[PDB]
Order: C-alpha cells, then structure tokens, then sequence
C-alpha cells in the first residue's frame, strides 16, 4: 500500500535552542537535535561488495 | 511499520475431498529516535583579550555548536547508536538484516 | 525483520490456523497460572498457543450465598494438565497483550486469566512439533503424538522441554513419562535434526489430526 | 599569518544531565624577507673603446 521507500532518513529536528542562562560575569547556551537513523523496508534489493 | 505476508497452497480436486483454507500473518517494526545536546559559555574577560586580535569568541563557540550537532547526526546515519546493547537505531552500514557483503569478479 | 530473500512460493500455513475443513469440535476455557497447583509444577512454561491444556477445575458457581445464581456453562483449564482439554488455537482471535521487555512485538503467549478456543477434534491442524530422545528422528506419515505433563520428573526430562509441548514419536518407542492423545495422526511427514539440553530445534510446522 | 583550530563533542541530552562545552586554540606562522643588490662599473677610456664598435 505504501511507496517503494527502499531507503530513508529518519530526522525529527536539525536545530534547536533550548534557552540562555545569563550570571554575573557570564553566560551559557545549550542546543539539541534529534534523529532516528535509517530505515531499510527492502533489502532484497540492495547488493553490496566488501571487494572495491 | 507493518507487513503483511499472506500464505496458501493448492491441492488436486475432488468431489467428497477436504477443503483447504489460507491465512496470513502480519508484523511490526520499531525505531527508536536519539536526542543529543552542545553549549557553550563566554567569560568577560576573554571575550574582551579576544577582540584584540578581530576575532569573535562568542560567535565561533556559537558555529561549533551547530556543527558539532551535525556530526553526530551525520554518523548516526552511517552507523547505528548502542545497536549492540539493545537500541533499535542502525544505520546504513549497520542495519543488521542486510544482504552481507559479497566479492567482485575481478 | 522485513523480506530478505525472494522464494517462488509462499508458506503453507502457520501454526495454530485450521488447514482442512471437515468435522470439528472446540470449547472455550479460561487459563490457571501455574503457581496455584497444588503440588507444584516441575515442568514450566508460558500459555503460548498451539500447545496442549489440561482440565482444572469448574467455576460456574458465580456466588456465595445460600441461593447461588448458575447463569453459564464455564470450565478452567492448565498449561501442562494431566486431564487432556484440547489444544490451543485460532491466534486471530485474541490480541497481542504487549510483551514484558517491549510492547508491538511477535509473540504467541496468552496472559493469566484470558480466554482462549481449544479444539478436541479437527480435520487438518498446523501446530509446533517437537523431538525427544536428543537423536535425528522421521516422522513420516502415521506416527502418534504425545505432550509434556506438568508432573513430568526431573530425570525423565533431561532435554529442558515446555510445560505443554507436542511431541511426536513412532508406535514401537515412546519417551518414559508423557501422555498419549488417544486417536491422533501426523498426517505430513517432516524430518528433525539431532538435539541437546539448552540447545533444542524447535522443529518444523506440521499438519495435524487430533480426532 | 594565523590558524583558528576549533574543538567540541555532542553528548545526549538530559533534563538535569550537565551542559557540555565548546573552545578554540589559535596559532600563528612567520616569514622572513630577503633582499639583494648588484652595481656597476664604467671606466673613461673603455667607455670611448666601447663606442668604436
């Protein structure tokens, strides 16, 4: 029922800014992403050699 | 995701002969999804002895951030995270139900 | 684990679905864990389809006081057993019930308490077989069934074998503590490689025919 | 002339986990100049000598 889609990439997000703390005589920022790797539906129709 | 995978098979005919009957038997598939995190942090004092030389220390610390991120994503689709513990993440030379590598004629 | 290689025909069948159409015969039946028998168990397994249940007890009393109310017919039944109640079957009935490690994940075993259908009689049964004695065995087309006890003693039960599995074996040799199915036939030959303790082949699907 | 030479690693994200950090390291490459010289000498009567040919 659904497409081909032999191979893809699973991404939630590629950039997020979690916020900024500021102190007394600095500061600090955090960031975060999120992934869920590859997913492979069909591998009967992939073929790979280790030789060259 | 989910599969299908119908099954059956045929006999010969005959009048007062049994019936036979087909079934399926369906599946599911599961990924999990991985968070990963960078910060930074800028003194007063360095910041100013780093404008001396026309270089921006809060702006680099910031671009490595960014990039450190797309580091770990992009090896993340290489290769798979703590498959061998038990997460079920793989990667694209990972991913263990994979035809296994072969070698060329030549 | 998706489709890794391209056969020209599908399987046959799957184990626990009715292969043949003829004359039938099932009960319903409600699941006994195995800590509430009384002398304890010394053969151990889960409520997984496609395995033999044995007889407990009636629970249709449905009261406690003096007039009681007998509104159903009701049995109870347990994985290994000793008083023969059919096998259990037709897994497109019940739900997946979830798994300890992880949810959505493939498994036949029936929670404490559930309901399942366990047939007496049935023309044509794909189940699980399994092999005793540790040696290459052939079956062929007319050789007997048996099933593990939950009484079944430590020393005739070298090979770790499930509370209720199914056994098949040849009319002149039967392993020392098992219980015979009256009347049942295997009915499609199959081949089993030797075997060893903590290492046994769970064997091929087979058609079956209980009466 | 001069080199930036950045550094930093990702780990995985927590609620209360501590917060991982980013630095750079900067390195500088000298060069030396050199410098030559060459002269002349004309002499009165090779000078005249000179413009017979």
């Amino acid at each position: 029922t659904d497409g081909g889609s032999v191979f893809s990439q699973l991404v939630q997000s590629k950039f997020i800014t979690l916020g900024v703390e500021k102190r007394a005589k600095s500061y600090v920022e955090d960031f975060s992403n999120g992934t869920a790797g590859a997913l492979c539906k069909r591998p009967w129709a992939v073929v790979r050699y280790l030789g060259i | 995701q989910g599969i299908v995978e119908p099954a059956g098979t045929a006999v010969e005919y005959g009048d007062h002969t049994n019936i036979p009957l087909t079934s399926w038997n369906a599946n599911f598939e599961r990924r999990t999804i991985v968070r990963g995190e960078l910060g930074m942090m800028v003194g007063t004092l360095e910041e100013g002895r780093a404008s001396a030389i026309r270089l921006n220390s809060a702006e680099t610390k910031r671009q490595q951030a960014a990039i450190g991120l797309e580091t770990f994503r992009n090896a993340i689709g290489f290769y798979g995270w703590q498959s061998g513990l038990g997460n079920r993440t793989y990667g694209f030379l990972n991913d263990p139900n994979l035809p296994a590598f072969q070698t060329p004629p030549s | 684990m998706f489709q890794k290689q391209v056969y020209r025909q599908y399987t046959p069948g799957f184990p626990g679905d009715l292969i043949e159409d003829g004359p039938k015969r099932a009960r319903p039946g409600r699941i006994m864990s195995l800590s509430a028998v009384n002398p304890a168990a010394t053969a151990t397994g889960p409520n997984r389809a496609s395995r033999a249940f044995g007889y407990a007890g009636d629970v249709s009393a449905l009261g406690e006081g003096q007039p009681k109310t007998i509104a159903a017919r009701a049995s109870e039944v347990v994985i290994g057993g000793a008083n023969f109640f059919g096998v259990l079957g037709h897994p497109k009935h019940y739900a997946l019930f979830g798994s300890a490690g992880d949810s959505l994940a493939p498994s036949y075993d029936l929670p404490d308490g559930a309901e399942g259908e366990f047939f007496d009689m049935a023309t044509g049964l794909v189940v699980e077989i399994f092999n005793g004695a540790a040696a290459a065995l052939d079956l062929d087309y007319g050789d007997l069934v048996a099933y593990v006890p939950n009484n079944l003693a430590t020393a005739d039960d070298a090979l770790g074998l499930p509370a209720g599995a199914l056994v098949g074996f040849k009319t002149g040799s039967m392993p020392t503590g098992l219980v015979q199915i009256p009347n049942a036939r295997i009915v499609n030959a199959i081949s089993l490689p030797a075997q060893s303790a903590g290492n046994l082949v769970a064997g091929v699907t087979i058609v079956q025919l209980t009466q």
